């Protein structure tokens, strides 16, 4: 119950390893970072996250 | 200290901001950008903003509520 | 001392030692100390204690603080108020006074609170078109005292600084080495 | 032995030292290199051997002394050099 | 030597100009009290909301 | 059980959302009546079968 | 008037764990002692494992906790649990109501227990953001209504600092090292060349702007790149970079012999 | 497998210190010991976290010792539950230099890790920087010395900067920094040379065994000694220095032009200023 | 009864390598341990014991605990024909007890003699001293050749001992079976503990 929704989006691109340009799948673009064990390598342009 | 205030403000940059495209700049330390959300505002530009690099419409880092150009 | 506390009282120590007559080196030390300390209160203090070793000449004290009047830091700008407010407490210099009125608008209420106080410490008996400014200064308190958006920092000093001016049925003064020192004068400060 | 900055040889020197007639002398040197013993080069035209460097073996007590003395000298350089660079540029320190 | 001598010249010309150039110097005070109050008011309003 | 469920469920505000992909890698994304896609890793109250686009 | 003193090791362990958890509000516990009614000292910290859900009451793991406690006893780190850290990455420092309930679950354990919120991401390199406080931007959540703020300081040592100084130091064999010369020459040949093209730029800006104002100025220089900050900035590299390289050699030649 | 450069985060430093003064362990006849978690996989070793290990030495001149294996394998997995990515690497003793049972117990830690490393934190700091020193054990089987560094991760950047702030260097630029780093290196050099010097004395006195392996290396130090204000070098340096002059003759110079231009602008502001002021003095 | 830390000293050695009564001495050691330790943890819960190997490679074979983890640990073997580390082993077992957990636990040691017992009397007694200094409880399991006795072991329990079980009590194990029955007598168990 406490558990919770998670926004969706495609990676527009990877600014830095952790810095990302992602257009919200439900709207505008944002500068954001990764998590950790997500695989900064996998994160790639147009990848839905 | 001069180095402090400059670094301390770094927080202003943050990390989870809202990209915007640059539009026009009323003049010194100001301009109108576009929001990816569709907003288009007169916003304030951080002294750091290595300006020179401000063509006519840049994809731009926007503070969220301070809503200004990072 | 690593600890502000010792450094802190050091100035006061230096004061009670060198209060009244200026020891430049002391002042010089006190300055550079206030200059050289991380902790602001110490500096604030260090600035405060100046007006003791700087007692006998309130003269340059405005010119003195006219630097510290204008500084990034509130504490500095805080410690300003007292010493000058102290040096001229039993004296004149609306000139000295007027320096503080901007500080009375320094965003930190605690600052102006001090400034409020510092003024009144000078302003007793000096009032009414002798010093026209007292009206505002008084009203400023009242203003603040009226103001809900001014703190109980702000109103605190205000009400007090008011009461300061009105201490001893407003008919009494504030005196210290105005002639020979009296330590009891100092102590309350 | 012919060191420090003084390692060079004619072919004659090696001949007399090794009692080898001087044609081989360059065979002897070349083979001295190919085993890793020496590094360096040969200039025939003038019949010299510049020996970049020579493999070091060992020594006894006395040979150490020269080492301590040599170190002392190259300590003196620093002390003086380092201690002599602060003055002009005392305005830069942290 | 010729180069060294020249450099000292440029430097001096840069030092003297920095010590002389360095001299309508007054009318200083950013921030404000009127505006600050306004800002405070705004904040209060926001809080209320 | 009944307690918190009523608080979370009792919330008569309900934003209907048309399911999209029912990833079983128990995950599943949905787009709201607000036209907003949220990947919920906890399908919560609602069996898989109940699930489909 | 009330305050807490947060030892260095605490604060660094703190920021480390927080910055490592992005962005799932981690949590852990705080080890310390209550000096008087006006003070709490936090000398130690240990980290509490994650869970399918964010920070909350049951997130506190008794087994884990005591299991750590005794373990530390053997090491002589015996001290009360004086508070609990936490992180609200990106959302500043405040307690959600859910933060609150848990804070109560630490009230009934000790009435003076405190809450510490750390904010990893925003926390800039300058003044690290940290906040400690206990119940009754942030005002939206009733900073003063349901709870109230406290103050913080840091217990120090002349050595601690001394270790940290070498943080941004250099190596050993350093100072005598001479970067590849040939490669350096490119910087001076390539750097000077790039400046050359600028030299004309500065000329055109002086001959142009020579007849204008600052408002008109913003139109010119917010657009393009004035060659002023380029010549002055560019000269910086050549100057110091060349001087260090020139100086380095001067020493190696005389010194190393 | 084979690794070269070792990286260390400042949190192991502060942690180990607090272990030192936490446990009141005398720096004369006693040391502190704990273990190290991080990443050993690649050809560097990134150290991040650490925790304290209770252990005893055998009176004076320890023949035996004790380290609690149960404490380890009880704590380890209790760290795993926190950040799983931090793997048990090696241990440390804060005692100035190495010791005797060191090489013995590293062999022990080979049970709980793969490669196993041993670094020594200097808790006294009375010496110069780099209180750490990094070591491994290779075959024989001695400790190879490794380079180290203090590499601030973002979080430690934030932490150390907020704190050390009241102690950091305030001069940045670039020239002051470099010219400092140098002299720091010169001081370093002079130290090493001492070391070798009086040692060799101990060689000639301190019952010097032999160490024909060191003496070889000293010789090789001499053989590598650049002599020689030779007609060759004298030209090299000369031809090089001039290149540097040309670059300097430009930078300094043009830079001076920039100040000049700026001065001109200032005179412009003054001239215009007095015109308007004196204007106003009319009425 | 007991609140104190203990150490179990096992020689797996020229005696333990060799069955002194079923199945081996070293094995005869084993269940006797648990037997003991059971009564030890029955003496009180929290009663802790060490387990260590001396020989040519003295070491702890498990330490600190209070339950099965020893019985766990002891489960695996040792060098069977090994040799005396006793002094060292003991001196370890001493230092062991110096780290004994949650003190107010007195120091105790229980020692199987599976070795010919090579040591010097002073060292032995220096131990005995060090023990008594440290204030260790010391009881020994010895079936030696002859036995190991009229020797260090005999002086030692004496030499440790001002007060018996605050310092030392001896039993020198006799030939044959009935270990748990045997030692039921000796203040290795029961009596003063």
């Amino acid at each position: 119950l406490q558990s919770v929704g998670q926004i969706v989006g495609e990676v527009l691109k990877q600014l830095t390893e952790e810095k990302f340009i992602v257009k919200a799948t439900n709207g505008p673009r944002y500068v954001v970072g990764c998590r950790r064990q997500l695989d900064k390598s996998k994160l790639k342009p147009g990848t839905r996250v | 200290e001069f180095l402090h205030a400059q670094e301390e403000v770094k927080r202003i940059q943050s990390i989870p901001l809202v990209i915007g495209q640059f539009l026009e700049a009323v003049d010194q330390n100001t301009a109108i950008v576009g929001s990816t959300t569709g907003s288009n505002y007169y916003v304030r530009i951080l002294s750091t903003i290595d300006r020179e690099l401000l063509k006519p419409n840049a994809s731009v880092a926007l503070h969220k509520h301070s809503n200004a150009l990072v | 001392d690593k600890d502000p506390i010792l450094r802190r009282s050091g100035m006061y120590t230096v004061a009670m030692a060198y209060c009244g007559s200026g020891n430049n080196k002391a002042i010089r030390r006190l300055l550079h100390v206030a200059v050289s300390d991380v902790n602001d209160d110490v500096r604030r203090a260090a600035v405060e204690s100046l007006g003791f070793i700087l007692f006998r000449t309130p003269e340059q004290c405005p010119s003195v603080v006219s630097l510290l009047s204008e500084s990034y830091n509130p504490h500095v700008r805080y410690g300003a108020a007292m010493a000058l407010g102290i040096c001229c407490a039993g004296t004149g210099n609306k000139e000295a006074i007027n320096l503080l009125e901007p500080m009375t608008n320094d965003p930190v209420n605690y600052v102006r609170q001090g400034a409020l106080i510092a003024s009144a410490l000078i302003m007793i008996q000096q009032t009414e078109i002798t010093c026209p400014k007292v009206n505002q200064f008084r009203q400023l308190y009242s203003k603040v005292i009226n103001d809900k958006h001014d703190d109980v920092m702000a109103k605190f000093g205000a009400i007090l600084a008011q009461g300061i001016l009105d201490a001893g049925g407003h008919n009494v003064t504030i005196s210290l080495q105005s002639g020979h020192t009296h330590m009891p004068s100092v102590v309350g400060v | 032995t012919r060191p420090a900055n003084h390692r060079q040889l004619t072919f004659e020197e090696i001949a007399k030292s090794a009692k080898i007639t001087v044609n081989e002398v360059e065979l002897l040197v070349m083979k001295a290199l190919s085993v890793g013993l020496v590094k360096g080069s040969i200039d025939e035209v003038d019949k010299r051997v510049h020996m970049t460097w020579v493999q070091p073996r060992v020594l006894d007590l006395q040979q150490i002394k020269g080492m301590k003395d040599r170190l002392e000298f190259w300590c003196t350089d620093v002390k003086s050099m380092e201690m002599l660079v602060e003055h002009q540029a005392h305005d830069i320190l942290t | 030597l010729a180069f060294h001598q020249r450099i000292s010249f440029c430097l001096d010309i840069h030092n003297m100009s920095v010590k002389a150039m360095r001299f309508s110097y007054n009318k200083d005070l950013e921030s404000a009290e009127e505006r600050r109050e306004r800002e405070q008011q705004d904040l209060e309003f926001a809080k209320e909301m | 059980e009944n307690s918190e469920k009523i608080k979370v469920n009792k919330t008569l505000p309900y934003l209907v959302s048309n399911v999209i992909e029912l990833l079983d890698v128990k995950c599943a994304v949905i787009k709201t009546s607000t036209r907003q896609t949220y990947f919920l890793p906890v399908i919560g109250l609602v069996d898989a079968e109940k699930l489909k686009p | 008037a009330e305050q807490v003193y947060i030892s260095s090791l605490a604060l660094l362990k703190m920021l480390k764990h927080g910055r490592a958890g992005v962005p799932m509000e981690v949590m852990g516990l705080m080890l310390g002692e209550f000096v008087d009614d006006y003070t709490v000292r936090v000398i130690d910290v240990f980290a509490m494992p994650q869970s399918g859900t964010g920070v909350s009451v049951e997130a506190v793991d008794p087994v884990f906790q005591a299991k750590m406690l005794d373990m530390l006893k053997q090491t002589g780190r015996p001290e009360m649990v004086v508070g609990w850290y936490h992180s609200h990455p990106g959302f500043g420092c405040w307690l959600s109501g859910v933060d609150i309930n848990t804070q109560q679950s630490f009230e009934a354990l000790s009435e003076r227990a405190v809450a510490v919120v750390v904010d990893p991401i925003q926390s800039v390199k300058g003044k690290v953001v940290i906040d400690a406080f206990r119940l009754i931007q942030a005002l939206i959540h009733g900073l003063n209504r349901h709870y109230y703020s406290i103050t913080i300081n840091y217990r120090k040592n002349e050595l601690e600092q001394k270790m940290l100084l070498n943080l941004h130091k250099k190596s050993w064999m350093e100072g005598l090292t001479l970067q590849d010369y040939s490669e350096h020459c490119k910087h001076n040949e390539s750097v000077v060349k790039e400046m050359l093209e600028l030299a004309k730029n500065y000329n055109k800006a002086v001959e142009e702007e020579d007849k204008m104002t600052p408002e008109q100025l913003a139109i010119k220089n917010v657009g393009k790149q004035d060659p002023k900050r380029h010549l002055e900035e560019h000269v910086d590299v050549l100057m110091t970079s060349n001087i260090v390289q020139c100086l380095a050699a001067m020493l190696d030649t005389v010194v190393f012999k | 497998l084979a690794v070269q450069k070792v990286v260390v985060h400042p949190l192991v430093l502060l942690s180990v210190v607090d272990h030192f003064n936490r446990i009141g362990k005398v720096g004369n006849q006693k040391r502190v010991v704990g273990v190290l978690l991080g990443s050993w996989q690649k050809k560097v070793l990134d150290v991040s976290n650490s925790f304290a290990v209770p252990f005893d030495e055998d009176d004076k001149d320890d023949s035996v010792w004790f380290l609690d294996h149960d404490y380890l394998e009880n704590m380890y997995g209790m760290f795993k539950k926190v950040n799983a990515r931090e793997r048990i690497v090696g241990w440390y003793h804060t005692g100035p230099k190495l010791h005797k049972n060191d090489i013995a117990i590293n062999e022990l830690m080979k049970r709980y890790c793969p490669n196993s490393v041993l670094v020594i934190i200097d808790v006294k700091p009375k010496d110069l920087g780099l209180p750490t020193e990094a070591y491994i054990s290779v075959e024989s089987k001695t400790f190879e010395h490794v380079t180290s560094e203090i590499g601030a991760e973002e979080a430690e950047e934030v932490g150390v900067e907020h704190l050390l702030r009241d102690i950091k260097d305030t001069t940045v630029g670039t020239l002051s920094q470099r010219i400092t780093n140098q002299v720091h290196g010169l001081k370093g050099l002079n130290s090493k040379l001492l070391d070798i010097r009086s040692y060799l004395e101990k060689v000639a006195t301190g019952k010097l065994p032999i160490n024909h392996q060191i003496i070889y290396q000293l010789q090789d130090v001499f053989n590598l000694l650049p002599d020689v204000s030779l007609q060759e070098f004298v030209k090299a340096f000369y031809l090089k220095t001039n290149d540097q002059m040309v670059v300097v003759y430009l930078a300094s110079l043009i830079r001076s032009v920039v100040a000049l231009h700026n001065l001109i602008n200032n005179k412009i502001a003054n001239r215009d200023a007095e015109k308007k002021e004196g204007q106003e003095k009319e009425e | 009864m007991v609140l104190e830390s203990t150490m179990v000293c096992v020689d797996n050695s020229e005696y333990m390598r060799n069955g002194d009564f079923l199945p081996t001495r070293l094995q005869a050691q084993q269940d006797a341990v648990n037997i003991v330790c059971h009564s030890k943890t029955r003496s009180n819960p929290e009663n802790n014991v060490g387990l260590i190997t001396l020989a040519n490679d003295c070491e702890v074979l498990t330490t600190l605990t209070p339950d099965t983890g020893r019985i766990l640990s002891k489960l695996h073997t040792v060098q069977p024909k090994g040799k005396i580390t006793f002094c060292t082993g003991i001196r370890v077992a001493h230092l062991a007890l110096k780290h004994r957990q949650g003190k107010n636990h007195k120091m105790r040691i229980i020692a199987f003699v599976g070795s010919p017992v090579e040591d010097n009397e002073k060292d032995l007694v220096k131990l005995a001293k060090r023990l008594k200094k440290e204030k260790v409880n010391v009881d020994i399991i010895n079936f030696g050749e002859e036995e190991v006795n009229t020797e260090k072991l005999t002086a030692f329990v004496n030499t440790l001992n001002g007060k018996d079980g605050t310092g030392s009590h001896l039993v020198t194990v006799p030939p044959g079976p009935s270990l748990a029955d045997a030692l039921i007598s000796s203040p290795i168990l029961a009596g003063e503990g």
